[PDB]
């Protein structure tokens, strides 16, 4: 639309279980803050899944906190465009007629 | 705790990552403020004569 | 003439002096791109047995 600048921006959403769900509120099952919190992520280890599976017991509360994160992908609008000039003894008297 | 840290002094909100950041921060008033003419007190004292 | 420049990159338009800049600099098209759930096998495969 006119009137809005020249920018079109978007938001994209990360799943939790994904490498680029970089986020900080993460607590693992032993009630500790951890430096990730997308669980396991991407990884397909059968030892990584194992040790962050979100497991819970009957006395649970802060146990397993996942977190989120966002995205945008910006895209930009830009100018171009030539010309060319043109006499007119450069059109009438030629050899061709149709130079035009 | 998925905060909303104060966007516009720079705190990118706790949801938002890497290059994205939050995009309407502020409600434009679509009405502005104009002036107004200041008054004249002399040009009506004068009568037009045609040339 | 005074010219849109750039208000993005820092530019502040020629229009809007001293402390202002442009307040709408982009579109929110308000469709975020999402990913669907992951292809499941293994699971639909399994019978059931109540406890």
């Amino acid at each position: 639309p006119k009137n809005m600048g020249k920018t079109i921006k978007v938001y994209e959403y990360v799943p939790l279980l994904d490498d680029r769900n970089i986020n900080d509120q993460g607590i693992d099952a032993n009630g500790a803050h951890i430096v990730n919190g997308n669980l396991y992520g991407s990884s397909k280890d059968i030892g990584t899944i194992t040790s962050k599976l979100p497991l819970l017991t009957e006395n649970g509360g802060r146990v397993n906190r996942v977190g989120f994160t966002r995205l945008s992908r910006e895209g930009s609008i830009h100018k171009f465009g030539f010309f060319y000039e043109f006499t007119q003894e450069s059109l009438d008297f030629d050899s061709d007629d149709q130079l035009k | 705790m998925l905060n909303y840290n104060a966007p516009i002094d720079g705190q990118k909100s706790s949801i938002d990552g890497a290059g994205s950041d939050q995009m309407n921060t502020f409600y434009w008033l679509k009405k502005a403020i104009i002036q107004a003419r200041k008054d004249q007190y002399f040009m009506p004292l004068a009568s037009v004569t045609n040339m």
